[PDB]
């Protein structure tokens, strides 16, 4: 990249790189808090929800 | 001694609606079994419960 924008006027490339930390996780507990149902009927098949 | 006919004033009904995905009905239907209706449904479409 260097290179190339020593031989050209008009036209540049560039190069970065960053890092990322991303934090995850909510004000609360109860916040975070989660329920699920779930059935299973007699021919064994189950829904979930 | 005699039969009897049940005579309910709400006669027979039904209304069975498709969902449009997976194969899902839905069945609303004046009966005292829903578990029995969702069997012989499931069975008549080769569907689990």
């Amino acid at each position: 990249v260097e290179k190339f924008n020593a031989e050209n006027y008009w036209k540049k490339k560039g190069l970065a790189m960053v890092p990322l930390k991303f934090p995850v996780g909510l004000g609360s507990r109860a916040a975070g808090q989660a329920a699920a149902l779930v059935h299973i009927y007699l021919d064994g098949s189950v829904l979930v929800t | 001694m005699g039969g009897q006919e049940h005579f309910y004033m709400e006669t027979q009904s039904m209304l069975v609606v498709p969902k449009g995905e997976d194969q899902e009905m839905d069945v609303y239907v004046s009966t005292q079994f829903p578990k029995y209706i969702q069997d012989i449904v499931a069975s008549t479409l080769k569907l689990p419960a």
